[PDB]
């Protein structure tokens, strides 16, 4: 029998990890502090790497792949966007960045430019259209804070008049492999969008969290796949994998190849694998950008059962075996 | 680095006897004192056991002591009996009676002085003196009482050796008097403060092996006997024989006792065997380790699975793959984690002897400090409360000047004992 | 030239020194009766190799070293080996008693027994001396002489040989191997009473040598020998600036100068490649470009560490073998490209090169192929402090429950030197990780 | 990538790669020490000698 440990407490994902791997009668669950385990479902922060992959006789694997912080922080994400060559300053999926420390290193340069033209100057952290306004919003708060071009444009569904967001759940297992679930999850705006008032800002944050209108159109502001592609077609006279979901899995599979020599398990004493979430805009023009990668995610309730045994057979029992697939592969 | 052997009483010279048969016996040793053996590996750490003497002839160094000259008499007729040094018996002719204060306080006293000269003797003689190890039952008198007054003695001219002890713990399946707790109580109190190490031997599991593993169906206390001395030989291998531990008594206190007063361990043993008969399957190293934590191969009446160990000590003698020796070990620990305390790390440790014991190809001992033990020590103090709350025997050791008060404090220690390593259990 | 004195305590240290000084033997060209057939300076001279052997008269080469063990069982073998007419009896000294795995055992009650006497014989080497340099300690953190023992000597080094650098083999605690329960007791308290003494430390664990031995050298259960000649092959690579003319690493106070930009971080990591078996029939040989980047492959260290998530102060390439610098930097210049070679702000990120022509000598009947080229290299990253994080847990869980304590306050220590030594280390770690982010 | 400080001999060479610039206790005390430790420990065996005279 293989032997798990369980280090985060607040994971509605791997609560469910336990709860299907007890059921295979395969897999007993130690208490936290026992170093004698197959796999760890570690804690968020300061989990202990050092320690894993040095237990003789036991195959070891974890559920984070220790590096990753870099992709997943909004800070280091642009950091790691600005210096790697294989994104590059022309990057044309991730909307102008800037890190600006509370206490304006080429910002101002860049918003001196669109009073050359008076094109749309809106950005966010939040949401102003005066750089005072926003950057005396940062030191108010104390820590580090990034401020992003807003999409003044972005893709609106009607009828409504409203504003999303795509999460794409991402797996990458101890091979390095990317698998993109199939099932995604647009979080949508209840409220018509309109840029007259950014305050107002309920119709301009997609949070299913801040939309505390809660079901109108959909239910719990979630629409799913299947109902986006059939609207795409009615439409927009598209689909969701031509307009979309290509460039979704082309930046997803930039990132993480962009990573994958700092992270990578391959040699390794212990092994990785671990669940993202990346989080998408679409703009009016059909074109995706990325907005925010997502180490801890969470999933839509329609969907634990079916990703939640996903990651058990393509990253636990991959490397556990007891006595089509909802995953697509993103290939390099 | 040799070790000085005392068996005092019935029980303590009958085991004892047979240990230095069974080993002698390995070392290629016959009666006559001289080595006529195949291996080289015999020979390396023989001093451990044995004083060399003039003629190339082997002496164990071992002091023969009871306050009875019975069964002294018996070893000396017996197979090896003409191996002990003459010198080295040290009896008395009045007898203990089981009554732990003839053996502690009036009988024993006047021969003790006599056994520490004999000691003293053995000691003076030695490179590099280990410490010592006893045989005994706590169930009598001589060995309960008289050998605990030794034990006293030799801590108090030896203060810097190691004690271990080999004690015979009583069982109502096997008793000789009804005052046997009391005896038990008392040498135990004596065993928590003055020895490093002492193998619980429970008459009660030797008893239960005999009757339903070995299908005996009336065990002789030859047949407990042989269960005895094969525990005897296997921990006591890496001290007999060269390893890669470098094996020592006290490199086993300091691995095996976190704290002082926990240094009673489980001792067990496989393949289970009956006397005589030899089966002629050996077993694989799988098979070997699943036995030897198995509770039917536990030499003491506890339930591993009602505690955790703290440590333990296995040792594999026979000709096998220390690879497949490394993997079985480490999957029981793995497989059974929660078994083993997780603030002691990597507190188990194997090691190999290429040399089998008579009439086995392979085989296993196992040595715990398991917190179970309360559960032997709950049992004996059960039985001492059941007549001690109505004053009953106790005639006998007033009579030889105890107090009662003297029992009641006994009692109080060892409960103590029982708090001590539950609090491990929980911990 | 300027002598250097190795010092082998303890099981391990003895034993790792007959690895080394045979090692060393056959690659200066001395035979086990002393004799160098090649040195035509006959009773003395003043060449690199003279910085490890003194000659006799009768022109016989002697190491300077010293092994002391608190038991005699393993020196005597050193007294009976192969080479036993290298070593002058005064050079090996034992006593009767080990220190049955206790820290506390060895540094207080065995050693203060000893401690005069041993450094009285390495009085006798360094009177041997026109100019000493300091010296090589050898030792285990797990064993109590080991651990104990070489702690009381280092610090007396310290107060009668306070202007010569002081350098350590150590070999860090792994189950695999383990000898005691108590050895991250001893690791800990050993690693806080030296680290003031230490200049600099070269860290094996043998969890990392044993997996070595597995993988590249098939042997299903490495032993003594097996790890200790290829450790050996380590110590020589480290050490051959020394016996050897060069440029590199003349000194052992280059060794600081290179490696520790500061004090208590002092602990270079060693990655060490090709490790190949004498056992294959048929084997392809590894380019320069090979070797060096296979000296950023965690399965070639002496420790098990991450460097990717660490960052680096200094960085040291010793080549063996059919080497030259053109080689050595296009290799350089394909690797920066494609790893994670992140370095300190305020330190340069290069490389210092040191190649010897001779390739790497193999002892006959070992398990080590002979090869056309090889590399150690020497970093000093931050990633090396996984291994005191490792040791410092162990510790924590035991001493939680106090367990084992009674041995140590037995021997007369007190319970306050435990959390005091466990202070310091938690400020090491605390230190590594300022460097490291 | 500047290569510095390259020296020879007929042993190998040496050199220098830069790919990038930059951004005791005295011996009365451990007597001491030593001695207290000692003391302890005679006066933990005074102790074990006096209860067994007890
Ligand atoms: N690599 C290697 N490790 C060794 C060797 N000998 C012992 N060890 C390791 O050293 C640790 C124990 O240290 P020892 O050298 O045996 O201890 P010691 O200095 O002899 O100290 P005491 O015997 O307690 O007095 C264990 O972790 C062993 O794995 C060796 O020859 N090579
Ligand atoms: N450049 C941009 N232009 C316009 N809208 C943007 C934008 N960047 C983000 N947004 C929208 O406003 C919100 C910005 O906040 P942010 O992306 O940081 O929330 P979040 O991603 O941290 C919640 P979670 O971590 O659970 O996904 C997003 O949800 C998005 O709907
Ligand atoms: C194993 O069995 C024996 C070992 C030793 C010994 O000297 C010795 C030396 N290190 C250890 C040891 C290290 N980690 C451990 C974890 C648990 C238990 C022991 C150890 N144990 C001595 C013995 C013996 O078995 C019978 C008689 O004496
Ligand atoms: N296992 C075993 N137990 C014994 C043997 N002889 C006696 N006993 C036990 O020892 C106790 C009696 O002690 P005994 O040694 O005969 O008394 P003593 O001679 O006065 O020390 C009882 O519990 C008996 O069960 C023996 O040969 N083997
Ligand atoms: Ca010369
Ligand atoms: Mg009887
Ligand atoms: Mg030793």
């Amino acid at each position: 029998m293989y032997t798990f440990v369980v280090r985060d407490e607040n994971s509605s994902v791997y609560a469910e990890v336990s709860r299907l791997l007890l059921a295979t009668g395969q897999w007993k669950r130690l208490r936290k502090d026992n170093p004698r385990f197959n796999l760890m479902l570690g804690e968020r922060n300061r989990l202990p790497f050092g320690r894993l992959g040095h237990e003789p006789g036991l195959v070891q694997l974890v559920n984070y792949y220790r590096g990753a912080d870099k992709l997943c922080r909004k800070a280091s994400l642009v950091k790691l966007i600005k210096t790697s060559p294989e994104l590059s300053e022309s990057c044309t999926w991730f909307p102008e960045s800037y890190v600006i420390y509370p206490t304006r290193e080429v910002f101002l340069a860049a918003y001196n430019r669109r009073r050359e033209g008076r094109e749309g100057n809106v950005w966010i952290a939040l949401i102003s259209s005066e750089a005072s306004e926003l950057l005396d919003f940062i030191d108010e708060q104390g820590q580090v804070h990034v401020i992003q071009k807003y999409l003044e444009k972005p893709l609106l569904l009607e009828p409504g008049h409203r504003k999303f967001d795509i999460r794409s759940w991402v797996l990458v297992d101890h091979l390095y492999n990317i698998y993109l679930y199939r099932e995604g999850v647009l979080r949508t705006s209840s409220e018509p969008y309109n840029s007259a008032n950014f305050q107002d800002k309920t119709c301009h944050l997609t949070n299913h969290c801040i939309q505390k209108n809660y079901g109108r159109y959909e239910e719990g502001n979630e629409m799913f796949f299947e109902e986006f592609n059939q609207y795409l077609m009615d439409a927009l006279n598209t689909t969701l994998e031509n307009s979309i979901l290509l460039q979704i899995k082309h930046i997803i599979r930039s990132c993480l190849m962009c990573i994958e020599p700092a992270i990578s398990t391959k040699h390794l004493h212990y092994q990785s694998f671990q669940l993202f979430g990346f989080d998408f805009m679409v703009d009016e023009e059909l074109k995706v950008w990325l907005i925010e990668v997502n180490g801890a995610p969470a999933c839509a309730q329609k969907l634990y059962a079916e990703l939640c045994q996903g990651i058990v057979d393509v990253a636990i029992s991959s490397v556990f075996p007891l006595a089509t697939s909802i995953f697509i592969k993103l290939h390099h | 680095r040799e070790i000085v052997h005392i068996q005092a009483g019935q029980c303590g010279n009958q085991i004892g006897a047979k240990f230095w048969e069974v080993i002698s016996d390995e070392h290629g040793i016959d009666p006559t004192g001289s080595y006529h053996g195949d291996s080289d590996l015999q020979l390396e750490r023989i001093n451990v056991y044995y004083n060399e003497a003039t003629g190339n002839k082997y002496v164990p160094r071992a002091i023969l002591v009871d306050l009875e000259p019975g069964t002294m008499d018996s070893v000396r007729s017996g197979p090896f009996g003409q191996i002990f040094r003459p010198d080295n018996f040290v009896f008395g002719q009045s007898g203990a009676g089981n009554n732990w204060a003839k053996g502690h306080y009036t009988e024993g006293a006047e021969l003790v002085d006599s056994v520490l000269d004999v000691v003293r003797k053995e000691s003076e003689s030695c490179d590099c003196l280990q410490g010592f190890q006893l045989t005994h039952s706590l169930g009598g008198g001589t060995g309960s009482g008289m050998g605990t007054l030794l034990i006293s003695k030799i801590r108090e001219e030896y203060p810097d050796r190691i004690m271990n002890t080999f004690s015979v713990m009583p069982s109502p399946k096997v008793s000789d008097t009804v005052v046997e707790p009391y005896n038990a109580t008392l040498s135990v109190h004596q065993l928590v403060e003055n020895t490093d190490e002492t193998y619980c031997i429970d008459n009660e599991a030797l008893y239960d092996i005999c009757f339903r593993t070995l299908k005996l169906t009336t065990p002789t206390y030859g047949d407990l006997n042989h269960l005895v001395s094969a525990t005897m030989s296997g921990v006591t291998t890496c001290l007999r024989f060269p390893g890669q531990l470098n094996a020592d008594l006290r490199k086993l206190a300091v691995n095996m006792v976190p704290f002082p007063r926990l240094h009673f361990f489980m001792p067990g043993f496989a393949p289970l065997t009956s006397r005589g008969s030899q089966q002629y399957r050996a077993l694989t190293v799988p098979e070997l380790t699943q036995q030897m934590f198995d509770s039917k191969n536990m030499m003491a009446a506890c339930d591993p699975r009602h505690g955790r160990y703290l440590t333990v000590a296995a040792i594999f003698r026979g000709r096998m793959s220390m690879k497949e020796v490394d993997e079985q070990m480490l999957n029981v620990q793995n497989k059974n984690s929660s078994y083993f305390v997780e603030w002691i790390p990597n507190n188990v440790k194997t090691a190999v002897c290429d040399i089998p014991p008579r009439g086995l190809k392979m085989s296993a001992t196992f040595i715990g400090n398991s917190t179970a033990i309360q559960e032997l020590f709950k049992r004996i103090s059960e039985q001492f409360t059941a007549m001690f709350r109505r004053k009953a025997f106790l005639h006998w050791y007033t009579g030889e000047g105890m107090d009662e008060m003297e029992f009641t404090e006994a009692e109080s220690n060892m409960n103590d004992l029982v708090s001590e390593y539950q609090q491990y259990q929980d911990a | 030239m300027r002598e250097c004195i190795s010092i082998h305590v303890g099981q391990a240290g003895v034993q790792i020194g007959n690895a080394c000084w045979e090692l060393y033997c056959l690659e200066h060209g001395i035979q086990p009766d002393g004799q160098m057939p090649s040195d035509k300076t006959i009773g003395g001279g003043d060449d690199s190799f003279n910085t490890f052997f003194s000659e006799t008269g009768a022109g016989k080469h002697v190491p300077r070293a010293v092994f002391v063990d608190l038991e005699p069982t393993v020196i005597d073998e050193v007294r009976t080996g192969t080479y036993r007419q290298l070593f002058h009896p005064e050079q090996l000294i034992t006593g009767k008693e080990d220190a049955a795995n206790n820290y506390a055992r060895g540094h207080y009650t065995i050693g203060k027994e000893i401690i005069d006497l041993v450094l009285d014989r390495i009085r006798k080497l360094a009177d041997q001396c026109t100019g000493l340099q300091g010296f090589l300690v050898f030792h285990s953190f797990g064993g109590g002489t080991g651990s104990g023992f070489t702690s009381l000597l280092m610090e007396r080094l310290s107060v009668d040989y306070g202007k010569k650098s002081k350098l350590e083999f150590s070999i860090y605690p792994a189950p695999q191997v383990s000898t005691a329960v108590v050895e991250p007791y001893n690791s800990i308290l050993t690693t806080h009473t030296t680290l003031e003494h230490s200049d600099c430390a070269f860290m094996v664990d043998n969890e990392a040598i044993y997996d070595i031995c597995r993988r590249n050298l098939d042997i299903e259960r490495p032993t003594y020998t097996n790890l200790n000649r290829l450790i050996s092959q380590i110590v020589s690579s480290i050490t051959a600036s020394l016996r050897f003319d060069g440029a590199l690493n003349v000194d052992l106070t280059e060794f600081q100068t290179n490696l520790v930009p500061y004090p208590r971080i002092h602990f270079p990591l060693a990655t060490y490649a090709p490790v190949i078996s004498a056992e294959k029939a048929y084997h392809e040989q590894l380019s320069v470009a090979e070797i060096t980047n296979a000296c950023f492959e965690p399965a070639n260290q002496m420790v098990k560490c991450d460097p990717r998530h660490g960052k680096y102060m200094a960085c040291c390439l010793l080549y063996r073998g059919d080497v030259v610098p053109k080689d050595v930097n296009a290799a350089i210049a394909t690797i920066k490209t494609k790893r994670s070679i992140q370095f300190v702000d305020w330190c340069p990120t290069g490389f210092k090169v040191g190649i010897n022509y001779q390739p790497p000598t193999v002892v006959p009947g070992g398990d080590l192929a002979k090869v056309q080229r090889a590399v150690c290299m020497l970093s000093n990253t931050t990633a090396i402090a996984e291994a005191w994080a490792r040791l410092d847990h162990k510790f924590d869980l035991m001493y939680a429950k106090r367990a084992f304590v009674h041995w140590y306050v037995g021997e007369g220590m007190e319970e306050g030197e435990f959390s005091e030594a466990r202070e310091d280390m938690a400020a090491l770690e605390k230190d590594y990780e300022e460097v490291g982010v | 990538m500047e290569v510095i400080e390259l020296n020879k001999c007929t042993s190998g060479q040496s050199f220098e790669v830069i790919l990038k610039p930059p951004s005791d206790p005295s011996l009365e005390e451990i007597q001491k020490k030593l001695e207290a430790a000692e003391e302890r420990r005679k006066y933990q065996e005074a102790e074990l000698l006096k209860h067994l005279a007890e």
